[PDB]
């Protein structure tokens, strides 16, 4: 009964801000840290944000992460063509007693 | 540099058992957690199991309990994943991910370990077909 | 002081304006413009050295 | 007493003394003139009277009335947390009510000689409208000024017409005290003895009460046939024990059931049709169909299903600033009863199966589902939980008979509940000066507690605030000053043995 | 013993509400946006004076065991013998006894004076005074969900022909 | 009546002095209706809850006196004079109460038999074989208890709370003979049982034991309805039929545990109560399912289950020399006719559980201090004498 | 005891609601008692 | 508002008294000597 | 007192009285040389 | 404790030692003793 | 995120008594980490 849900798609033009959000149960997003993964086609996922807002070394400042209540959002600013990839929000889920991934959000640049 | 060399692609019939090996080199094998996550060809990521830095404690996703086995070999620095009684839906890519968060945080409220995996293996394509 | 002179809190009681003649469950946002005034005396006994 | 001297002070606080709690609440109210000082017949036909299920007849009155009948009137969110974490049970004991600092206006200036009529109905001679969970209560947050609701009542109807048995009531016919800006009004009330409300959950289930290590000395029928073939009939018997716990004989069976339709919060799992009214559980009274709401107390869902809820089974609260009609499911708060699944059947499930025939050599054993089940001897059940936002008491209807009078929406059933307190402006002359009153109200209720004696070794589940950072504090004002209650809080956290 | 009640209620069990005010409870008003495919939604409305059927109530009517209905206008009755056959009965040690007079229920719906329960009426007395708190003898007690709806199954309900005691019931006894 | 009984007991060491989590997957699991989670304790307990403990071959209990004496502790065989035994009553009813579950391990009916004290265990909330956070764990060491060496004794008294007399008589009048007459009272409730014949050829040739059984469901688990509401076992003239799960069934002396034939068991019958109560295998009666008219014939349907109605009179289930005496009424908001369904006297404060275990006596320590608790112990058991005395009040 | 006037509810120590193979602060199947986490004393709040 | 308070119309007054807890005297003197010249 | 009589009983519980708590703990020990 | 209280502190202490058993290597030794004292 | 060298003893805070160095453990009472950083802990500053 605990789910992670994100919009299947998003869109924006280079330089605009794009926010990607997912909705989670009390057991997962509410009580556990949320991490974000970005996956380009034909390549393994790359960690973007960890521990809700923390950003790993070698990761651009434009990406930003926030957690509010049971909902987690990822913000991308100063958007570029390279940024376009599938985005997954993940969190440990207590009821499941394992890691749970969102369905993924495919971002589409315009041009 | 840190590397996670994923095993070779394979082709299996239903009922067969497939073992995927993950060979790590360039860092301390014992120190980190290792996650297994499968991705169907057109579908999002799905977490399968977890093995702790010591190899003693292992957690599985509920879907996979009893048909999956994970083992860690300190000698050759290799983690293995065992999937049994294969099905058509099993066909996916199997990623091996390293987890740099060693300890639990015990703040007010429920405790938690951050499960963010920085290093990912190239992946292995396992097809279940006749 | 661990127990200094206590705080003294004061406000004017709100007096609502004319309410509607059919019931509504919202709190009342319409009030009479009102202020108060008066006198205050404070007496302190100071011990000297 | 006088114009320039206050007739009462501001009392809001909570005294936690031993096994009792004393809650005190003061608010500011505003009382308009209703119906332009008149009594007016009301019915459905003025609204068109299309639906016979919705038909009604009655009268609206110029009087208003006071409603403190929700828990958040008397308890702060902190004091409620102190109650439900620390106690197995509670119940109201004494009641003290005070009305003071009357101010009458003219439309804006004072009218110093005007009066306010206020009486309480202590013989219960008027229709009792407080147990219907209507809006108009004292606001939860002490700084908010609230409006006094208008009193009305319904009597017997045929369609929109009345009948010879229909009673008309004039509230002027009652003796009532009249107050000017210097007078005040007060009375005390004594709650009749009621059972404690159970603010705990069971750590055992009705079917698991056994010793897991030991066999029973009773036998059950294991086999009706030896094997596959012809004429293999036999009777075999087995000890009931730890291996098979389903077949063991038991002394007590779960409570009654009246089945509700199941609705998922994930909408694509629901059928693509309008089933709200048509697929609803309901009862019929004199040809009119009323929904069964909330209905008998039943577990909202099985464990591992949080998405399903009974269609009319649970109390649903609206969030702060939620619309009136056709709001989305994120605008409302659906309460669930997960703590009674131990003694109570699931609302969306059948009670069980029964044998529908006599088997024989030519006929198989047939069974059928029990969709609704009345009371049977040997049942045990829990009542419905109470909430910070929920009702407190209800008036037991005065009848020849009743069973387990506890009111279905939850709380304390009483044959003599706290009395209706009626209030209106005395008219100052069909042409009348436009006028309204305002003042203060203080209510004081004493609550008896039942302390928790448990020997449980591991820690309890407690109600807690979440630590992680947020734009707003829960149960506080926002930047615009609006007070809100983000979630419903039940009373059941601590556990007891079954 | 208790005083025998020799009075009729001026209120009905379903109309006890204040007609002028809304409840703070909600009900499920609308399960689909409208005509089409994949229209599932959940809308909620306040239970209020306009729709009184859907409001939450603290007490529910008493128990029922349904009687067959007999019209004093003989041509409205079926042309067959069903006096014994169509009778509500109970069984004790393999012997059938007629259910007479049976549980106290209202003899007929409002405005219909020609119908009387086959075995539910002392013989002809009418019980209509108790229809305020008591279900009608010749009507089903209500409806109950007989399944789990889903994308593949429509919601289904069944008629309750007999209903035992439930917590929260209030009823009147038979008059003397 | 005052009955007095004295027996000789032997108390082993359970679980090697350990509390141990037990669950469905510990016993092999695999059945959703059978899943459980709980704990087993090193403690034992005394159960006299059956009548044949107090009786050789209207009434109700009044007072209870308990005594534990002549304690003999043994090491493994010699006497250990310095050892102790711990016993406490649970008189606050703070532990899970397992005495109303009709288990084995009673004081033996024949006064010269020596019996083994059973092991105490309990169940808490499970989901599958797992445990929810609401599941409770009780350590019985966290209760104060009296410690007894070989010369010490233990005694306490108890007062049965006011209960109705159990009826031990049969009605001459049937309810309906006090067909179409008007009557003031109707028979009691029913929940229908499937009818099984003791002539096997008469029964259908299929397996219908569990499938054709009446059951109730709680949180998705199915539990057999056994014995269920008290109902007449068979119609007058047919004694070869019995409700499938509607009656108490006992073993004959030396009856096997699994799949015993029908002559190794003794099937009780309720046939006395058919005066006030319906037959368990019959419908309660008929109800009208429609409105007749000139275009529609009258329709009736069968009542398989009927709840309480105003005007019901019924009898409770009979008690037996082999059967239980009391059960603990579950602590709940509400109940109806709390009399337990297997028979006897339902009580909110039944006779308190009496818990007993041997104090652990460790073996020689390592001589170098070790952080760990000591897992090596002297093999040990105790024996003694129990007397139990109950005052009964006849009617 | 605390006399606190705080309106909103406090933070409390509470055991997890969700299912688990074992019970926190209990024995396992082998009879081993264990303490799953450290529990500090500071939950309720005071003004400074 | 969740604190009890007195309510005053135009003829009412409010008073209370308070006792300073014991504190040392404030020094309002200038030393003639310095710490190094003692 | 003697060999065959216990010199103490088992006391473990807590007692919560007003502004005070009384904790009582009993254990079994083993002392080597 | 920690949910309901702003403070706590120990007041009184009561210590007891009883049910002595002395063993030889296994058999009971009835005449052996155990020494105990406190440094107060 | 830690440096790739051994600093457990070398990077320790400590006090000296009659020539013998003692680790400062747990030391004076101080907050373990800044708000929002749960992954950092003081080397000897915490009880483990």
């Amino acid at each position: 009964q605990s789910v992670l849900t994100q919009p299947p798609s998003a869109s924006g033009t280079p330089g605009q801000r794009v926010t990607i959000s997912c909705s989670g149960s009390s057991s997962n997003i509410g009580s556990n840290p949320v991490n974000w993964y970005q996956q380009l086609p034909g390549t393994a996922p790359k960690l973007l944000i960890y521990s809700n807002n923390q950003r790993p070394s070698g990761v651009p400042d434009r990406f930003s992460g926030s957690k509010s209540g049971t909902s987690a959002s990822l913000a991308i600013s100063g958007l570029q063509s390279e940024d376009e990839a599938d985005y997954y929000c993940a969190a440990w889920d207590d009821s499941l007693n394992g890691v749970l991934f969102g369905g993924g959000t495919k971002l589409t640049v315009l041009g | 540099q840190v590397q996670v060399v994923e095993s070779g692609a394979e082709v299996k019939k239903p009922g067969a058992s497939v073992k995927v090996s993950c060979k790590a080199s360039g860092y301390a094998f014992t120190t980190y957690y290792m996650h297994w996550v499968r991705q169907a060809p057109g579908q999002g990521l799905e977490w399968m199991g977890l093995i702790n830095p010591s190899g003693d404690s292992i957690t599985y996703a509920q879907r996979f309990q009893g048909r999956v086995t994970m083992t860690k070999d300190t000698s050759t620095s290799t983690v293995y994943m065992e999937l049994s009684s294969l099905r058509s839906e099993d066909t996916a890519i199997y990623y091996c991910a390293r987890d740099p968060n060693v300890a639990f945080y015990y703040g007010s409220g429920n405790y938690y370990k951050d499960n963010a995996m920085d290093v990912w293996g190239q992946g292995t394509t396992v097809t279940v077909s006749s | 002081m661990k127990h200094p002179p206590p705080q003294i809190l004061i406000k004017n009681t709100p007096v609502p304006a004319d309410p509607p003649t059919a019931f509504n469950k919202d709190k009342l946002n319409s009030f009479i413009t009102q202020y108060s005034t008066g006198q205050v005396s404070v007496e302190i006994e100071w011990e000297l050295q | 007493d006088g114009v320039g001297s206050s007739s009462g002070n501001w009392h809001c606080d909570s005294q936690w003394l031993g096994d009792r709690v004393i809650t005190t609440s003061t608010r500011t109210w505003a009382l308009p003139t209703y119906n332009n000082h008149l009594y007016k017949q009301i019915s459905n036909s003025t609204s068109g009277g299309s639906s016979n299920d919705n038909a009604y007849f009655g009268y609206s009155t110029p009087w208003g009335y006071f409603d403190f009948n929700r828990f958040h009137c008397h308890f702060s969110p902190r004091d409620w947390q102190r109650l439900i974490n620390n106690n197995w049970g509670f119940r109201p004991k004494r009641l003290n009510f005070k009305l003071f600092n009357i101010q009458v206006k003219e439309v804006i200036a004072n009218n110093l000689t005007s009066t306010v009529q206020v009486f309480t109905d202590s013989d219960y001679q008027l229709p009792y409208v407080l147990g219907s969970a209507h809006e108009g209560c004292l606001p939860p947050f002490p700084a908010d000024v609230f409006m006094i609701p208008q009193y009305g009542y319904l009597t017997l109807n045929d369609g929109s017409q009345a009948v010879g048995r229909s009673s008309f009531y004039c509230l002027e016919y009652f003796p009532s005290q009249m107050l000017r800006t210097g007078n005040n009004f007060q009375f005390s009330y004594e709650f009749e003895n009621v059972p404690f409300h159970s603010s705990y959950a069971h750590s055992q289930s009705l079917d698991r009460l056994m010793n897991p290590l030991i066999d029973q000395y009773l036998y059950y029928l294991s086999k009706t046939i030896n094997g596959s073939g012809q004429n293999q009939q036999t009777l075999k018997f087995s000890v009931a024990g730890p291996s098979n716990m389903a077949v063991q004989g038991r002394n007590y069976i779960p409570g009654p059931s009246y089945r509700q339709q199941r609705v998922s919060t994930t909408v694509t799992q629901n059928n693509n049709s309008e089933f709200a009214w048509p697929g609803a559980s309901s009862w019929a009274l004199n040809g009119r169909n009323s929904l069964m709401n909330p209905g008998p107390a039943m577990a909202s869902h099985k464990e591992g299903e949080d998405r399903f809820f009974p269609l009319s089974g649970s109390l649903i609260f609206g969030k702060q600033g939620t619309g009136r009609d056709n709001v989305d499911a994120d605008k409302v708060m659906i309460t669930n009863e997960e703590e009674i699944k131990t003694t109570n059947p699931v609302a969306t499930e059948s009670y069980g199966q029964v044998a529908t025939n006599h088997q024989s050599a030519q006929a198989q054993a047939q069974t059928g589902w029990v969709q609704n089940q009345g009371i049977l001897p040997g049942m045990v059940w829990q009542d419905r939980d109470v909430y910070l936002q929920g009702p407190i008491w209800a008036k037991i209807p005065h009848t020849d008979g009743n069973f387990h009078p506890s009111p279905l929406m939850g709380g304390f059933g009483m044959k003599h509940p706290p009395p209706q307190i009626l209030i209106k402006n005395t008219p100052v002359p069909n042409s009348f000066i436009t006028q309204y009153s305002t003042g203060q109200v203080s209510v004081e209720i004493e609550w008896e507690l039942q302390k928790e004696n448990s020997k449980r070794w591991n820690p309890e589940i407690q109600y807690t605030s979440n630590y992680y950072k947020s734009n707003n504090v829960e149960f506080a004002v926002n930047t615009e000053g609006v007070y809100s209650e983000p979630r419903p809080i039940g009373t059941r956290y601590l556990t007891r043995n079954l």
